[PDB]
RNA sequence: GCCGCGAUC
């Protein structure tokens, strides 16, 4: 049919859906940061959710 | 312009049980600390754990002893949880012997000189009649992880004589740790963090001496970190060309070619030699004759030659 | 942990007997630890003969009248030292522990009702956000090893 | 091969399945051989090639 | 617990039940026929069914409802399993409903469907006669696997 | 190859190979037995009045077709009467609730569907039937470990799965045990029953590691230790996959 | 022959175009590579060596 | 046997740009790598000496949201690109710094007026695109040497909105790491086969090259266990 | 050179 075979499911969807949703209140909220990198730095930290 | 954390306030709750109290620490580095400590004191810690067995009348693991109550399997399952702490030696050789009626612990084994039972009450055999008798020399080492008895083999190089039972050892005294992290009661300072280390052994090694074999293992592993920087095998060839008894004309023409070493000529196919002036088809056989008695047939490929 | 499981497989092969009993089953260990524990401290006979007494007595209208008032001091000693490691509980086949009796089992040994517990990471050591549900599960090993394969 | 196509694409389809129509036309075709003759002088006769 | 249960589950069952003995009562009065009275029961029983599950998905969709900095908010919930529902990533909403809703009608012992269905779910237990109802799908399906 | 509405209590739903010979391979149900011509029968417990007796008439599968069986699952009350004037039951292959006076038969217990391979399963009501097939087929394969481990969560029909499968040693007229070994055990029968003449004591002689036909091994060890009472029927050496006579 | 059988777990540090082959199918599967690899460095003379 | 441990030799490192460094190491003992690699990876993000602004104040309103005067640029942008700034300071806890443009051009990090104590690295960097056409825009920065991430949770001083307003609450992000991030992978030496391989992956804001990083996080480290490592020392 | 039987996906 050409749709792409090798295609992440289970686990790997389960942790892409958990990353990309949205929490109406949680540890930072309207915060304005420079890019994707402070983005790691303050998740890691433990400072934002 | 970071404070020092220093051991202080160790308390001890039990023969097994130990708490480990860091008062001093900064923000985020208890809980570094304390991951870092746990996961050492987890992996590698020296200890003593039985590595062989002999009974008097055994061959096997998996035989039985008349007049005791349990297998001899499982008798080795009972005495791979026997802890012992030696001291200036790592070969001691614990040998027991007990007659009579009622269960076989640790304390009848006899008394060496420099090696503290943890507990003396650990169980390993009953004995059900009065004749019958038990003799067994258990063999203790010092290691550092866990080793199955299956997997090492330099122990063989020395033939084992059937009767030698090989126990798995496990040579790691730390068997649960845990960490928990509090504010410091100094009020002088604004915010202070202090870590208390929960550690329960099976009593072989002190929690103080725990911490700094951990402490130092941490600091010689992070030492290649402060200063980073950094920005024709075969026996049979290899040999004299005048080693394989050829005649006197053959000998000029090798000098003449320059065959000075044995790998040289084997590696000359039949086809391209007789073209060597007064190379002779008799005198050709005899070469093929002599390194055909060593097995080596003309023809071969090799890949690196050594001047040497 | 021992074995860590995939949630992955419960929901759509519908194995909730895996939860159940996983919860069932951390109740149990539960309740051998506190007098594993309570062993440890060598208290009284009286004081464990009533906790013995107490946790086999729950649940709701149980066919179970078993009582330690008949039962002498060297028993009630060595019948505790045989479920040191866990109370081997028994639920029926089609009559059995209940959500509730086993909520009730969980919080006679002090243990959290909903059956999930903060679990950390044993590398980074950050704590994981769920709760993640933590219980004794009975594992087999069947007879197709790769040695064989 | 319009009729064929629908029809085996309608089991499909229902499923969920995704089948692109070449794949049953390619095998349409090796269906469609063999035809019969209703003329002569080429010499072939009333025969099926 | 994560199979959150309906609340409303009790409630319709017991408004379906009385349907059904009122239809009983018609069949005892005579004027209903047996093919009349076994029709409306199924589908009375698929419509009990679908609001069960309606009413499942409705409270387990947007069950968590968390504060916002004023007043209060709901968004789509955290729940474990519909998480794993909805990403996609293993299940479906068809076997949700058999964890939280009703099992629903099943029956193939040659095809037919029994009037009484299955109102049990697996998270609630199932008695003998519902498990082994269930039990000639079941075998129905690993048999026809094979085949 | 599919499960007849006559397979309730002499059948297994459950147990049955899954590829090639699903439903053509089967497995007796816990309580089930042959008849004198060779028809599986069910017990179930005769209901007098509106009060269940304890009475146990077996009934084979063109018998319970007539009468009217109830549910093993329903509530009861001190002296015996059904709890509600409404009970389900099975009259004829279909299921349907009638009168508490119109009842006529009991189900004697909750095990009574599934056989022995599918009973030690806890919480089987909340698996899915397929689910409880291939668990019940995989149970059959484990191998007995070196050390037996008791299920924290069981079903309670481990002790009549070990005892009544030969594995473990049971006491025939065993008394008090004199000498226990990790091979042999003797027990001094007491007094009170003895055969007269001889006298006599009983001597077990426990088989140890020996191959079975799966090329596991079989090991018996004992469970007594020394002056310990052991009554009729009482397991002395529990065999592989065994713990003081408990399936694990 | 050259092929082999084995159980197949997960490997999640794997590449897209990896997978993780037992030393023990292999020294097996390739044999007489083995063989012409011993006998080109020249550490055996002779095949049976 | 006892107490002797695999070291690391032969680390490969892959430098890429000024900024960016990718350091290997191997082979480290069983479970060692994630170790060091956390221990490393925790101690160069919340714990690392450093500098970044922390207050700014804009010639004007001093409200959050503001119609800005027409820089072409909301205030939130140019807030947003301030916190990216890089500045180095040498001996001196808290310094205020003016920038002031007049006439149309972008405005870069150039422009502030000229310190000895106070040196920066991207000049070019850009703050805003100036106040629309024939306008000028003036602010006034302050940076002080702080430690870490601190976001913008509250100011907490002076007296009721007057230091709010004197720093409109920009976020500070002292330590000098951009991301880092590690990965183990499996390696092997001599018969054994079960060791890990540390590979660390980093980038830097400027003001320090990456190995410095490592090595400043790695001694602070080593010197947080003086007191446990001192009576047990080899010399 | 198979035939039965059991088992796995």
């Amino acid at each position: 049919n050409g749709e792409p075979i090798i295609v992440p499911s289970q686990d790997v969807v389960l942790g892409l859906y958990y990353m990309t949703r949205d929490c109406v209140n949680a540890k930072g909220e309207g915060m304005v940061l420079t890019g994707p990198k402070e983005a790691e730095r303050l998740y890691r930290s433990g400072l934002a959710s | 312009e970071f404070l020092k954390p220093r051991l202080v306030d160790i308390e001890q709750v039990s023969s097994t049980h130990a708490k480990v109290t860091l008062e001093p620490l900064e923000r985020g580095f208890g809980h570094t600390l304390g991951n870092a400590l746990r996961r050492i004191l987890l992996s590698s810690m020296p200890g003593c754990a039985v590595t062989e067995v002999e009974i008097d009348g055994v061959l096997h693991e998996y035989s039985t002893k008349e007049g005791v109550q349990e297998d001899i399997l499982e008798i080795l399952l009972n005495l791979k949880g026997l802890a012992v702490r030696v001291q200036g030696k790592d070969e001691v050789i614990l040998t027991l012997n007990k007659s009579g009626i009622g269960p076989v612990t640790a304390a009848d084994i006899t008394h060496d000189g420099d090696v503290e039972i943890v507990k003396p009450q650990h169980v390993i055999c009953h004995l059900t009649d009065e004749n019958a008798s038990i003799s067994m020399r258990i063999k203790v080492q010092r290691g550092r992880g866990y080793v199955p008895a299956s997997t090492r083999i330099h122990s063989e190089e020395d033939e084992r004589p059937i009767g030698r039972l090989l126990v798995d050892a496990c040579y790691s005294p730390v068997e649960r740790i845990a960490y928990n992290v509090e504010a410091a009661r100094v009020e002088q300072r604004t915010d202070l963090d202090k870590l208390v280390i929960e550690m329960e052994t099976n009593g072989t090694i002190d929690p103080e001496e725990a911490i700094r074999r951990a402490a130092t293992i941490l600091a010689e592993q992070l030492e290649a970190f402060v200063d980073l920087r950094d920005v024709e095998f075969d026996p049979i060839l290899l040999r004299p060309v005048d080693d394989l008894e050829l005649t006197v004309r053959s000998a000029n023409c090798l000098k003449a070619e320059a065959i000075h070493y044995i790998g040289d000529l084997v590696q000359r196919t039949e086809v391209e030699l007789l073209k060597t002036p007064n190379l002779g088809k008799k005198s050709l056989t005899e070469i093929k004759d002599v390194l055909a008695s060593r097995g080596l047939s003309l023809g071969m490929r090799l890949e690196n030659w050594p001047p040497a | 942990v021992d074995i860590v499981l995939n949630p992955l497989g419960v929901p759509s092969r519908m194995n909730i007997g895996q939860i159940l009993e996983t919860h069932l089953g951390m109740a149990a260990k539960g309740i051998g630890d506190k007098i594993n524990a309570m062993l440890k401290q060598q208290q009284e006979v009286a004081k464990l003969r009533e906790f013995i007494q107490r946790a086999y007595d729950l649940g709701a209208d149980v066919r179970q009248k078993v009582d330690l008032s008949t039962f002498s001091d060297e028993e009630v000693m060595r019948l505790a030292e045989n479920l040191r490691k866990g109370m081997p509980i028994a639920t029926p086949v089609f009559d059995g522990a209940k959500e509730a009796e086993i909520k009730e089992l969980l919080k006679l040994g002090d243990l959290p009702t909903s059956g999930q517990i903060r679990l950390y990471d044993g590398r980074t050591g950050e704590q994981f956000e769920r709760p993640v549900t933590v219980g004794y599960m009975y594992m087999l090993k069947l007879n197709h090893l790769v040695d064989d394969k | 091969t319009r009729y064929i196509v629908n029809e085996v694409q309608d089991v499909y389809r229902l499923q969920g399945v995704k089948i692109n129509d070449k794949h049953i036309e390619v095998i349409v075709r090796q269906m469609l051989r063999k035809a019969t003759i209703v003329n002569a002088g080429s010499s072939d006769f009333l025969e099926g090639e | 617990d994560d199979m959150v249960i309906p609340e409303k589950k009790h409630e319709i069952i017991s408004e379906a039940e009385a349907e059904v003995a009122e239809i009983q009562e018609q069949f005892q009065s005579g004027l209903v026929t047996a093919g009349e009275r076994y029709n409306k029961v199924i589908d009375i029983w698929a419509a009990a069914n679908d609001r069960v599950s309606k009413a499942m998905m409705d409270n387990l969709q947007t069950e968590t409802v968390i504060n916002r900095d004023g007043q209060e908010e709901k968004q789509v919930s955290f729940n474990s399993i519909y998480m794993m529902a909805d990403s996609g990533a293993r299940g479906s909403a068809a076997q949700i409903r058999q964890l939280a809703g009703m099992r629903g009608l099943m029956a193939k012992p040659d095809g037919s469907i029994i009037e009484t269905p299955i109102t049990a779910n697996f998270r609630e237990g199932l008695n003998v006669l519902q498990y082994f109802i269930s039990t000639h799908g079941a075998r129905k399906g690993l048999a026809d696997t094979a085949l | 190859r599919d499960v007849h509405p006559t397979h309730y209590g002499r059948v297994c739903p459950i147990e049955t190979p899954e590829g090639p010979n699903i439903g053509l391979i089967n497995s007796l149900s816990v309580y089930a037995q042959t008849n004198e011509y060779g028809f599986l029968e069910t017990p179930y417990r005769k209901v007098t009045d509106g009060v269940v007796t304890d009475e146990i008439h077996y009934l084979s599968a063109i018998e319970e077709g007539n009468y009217v069986i109830a549910q093993a699952n329903s509530n009861l009350d001190e002296e015996g009467h059904f709890v509600e004037d409404l009970v389900t039951c099975r009259s004829k292959g279909e299921s349907s609730l009638f009168s508490r006076d119109q009842v006529d038969y009991m189900d004697v217990s909750t095990q009574q569907v599934v056989s022995v391979g599918a009973s030690l399963i806890p919480f089987l009501e909340h698996d899915d039937a397929n689910r409880a097939l291939m668990g019940a087929n995989m149970q059959r394969q484990a191998v007995p470990t070196l050390r037996a481990d008791k299920p924290l969560v069981g079903t309670g029909m481990e002790r009549a799965v070990a005892v009544d499968s030969g594995v473990t040693a049971v006491a025939k007229r065993g008394g008090v045990v004199q000498y226990v070994d990790a091979s042999r055990i003797v027990i001094k029968v007491n007094e009170d029953e003895m055969y007269p003449g001889e006298a006599g004591i009983d001597i077990y002689n426990l088989t140890k590691y020996t191959r079975s036909n799966q090329n596991t091994c079989i090991n018996q060890m004992p469970c007594v230790s020394l002056g310990e009472p052991v009554e009729r029927g009482d397991v002395l050496a529990d065999g592989p996959s065994t713990d003081l006579g408990e399936l694990a | 022959d050259y092929s082999g059988r084995s159980v197949i777990t997960v490997g999640p540090y794997l590449r897209l175009h990896q997978c993780g082959l037992p030393k023990k199918m292999a020294l097996e599967l390739f044999k007489p590579f083995i063989y012409g690899k011993l006998e080109l460095r020249g550490l055996a003379t002779t095949i049976k060596a």
